[PDB]
């Protein structure tokens, strides 16, 4: 992911982005379509609050 | 309904059908007289004041 300052904040927009289904009492991760991606500001920052 | 892109299932026609009904609530209050204001109403006896 170490790519130049604004190709970086670009795929942080369209890649970064994980999904969970919201169906189940436990975390399952989802395909793409079926609901929409979430966004984690974690992921760029690479840090836990 | 919203048209789909790529990659994502496009929504069916639906069709919604529902019926709602009426209640009943009588009320009452009675009235009750007694049998000498029946008899005073029609009858005039004698006539004095």
């Amino acid at each position: 992911a170490n790519k130049t300052l604004f190709k970086t904040i670009d795929e942080y927009l369209l890649r970064a982005k994980d999904c969970i289904r919201g169906d189940t009492d436990t975390q399952y991760v989802c395909v793409e379509g079926t609901e929409q991606l979430i966004e984690n500001p974690c992921r760029l920052t690479q840090e836990a609050l | 309904r919203v048209a789909s892109g790529a990659g994502l299932p496009t929504s069916r026609q639906t069709t919604i059908m529902v019926t709602k009904y009426s209640e009943k609530s009588p009320i009452t209050i009675p009235f009750e007289l007694s049998a000498a204001c029946l008899t005073y109403l029609r009858e005039t006896f004698e006539g004095t004041i």
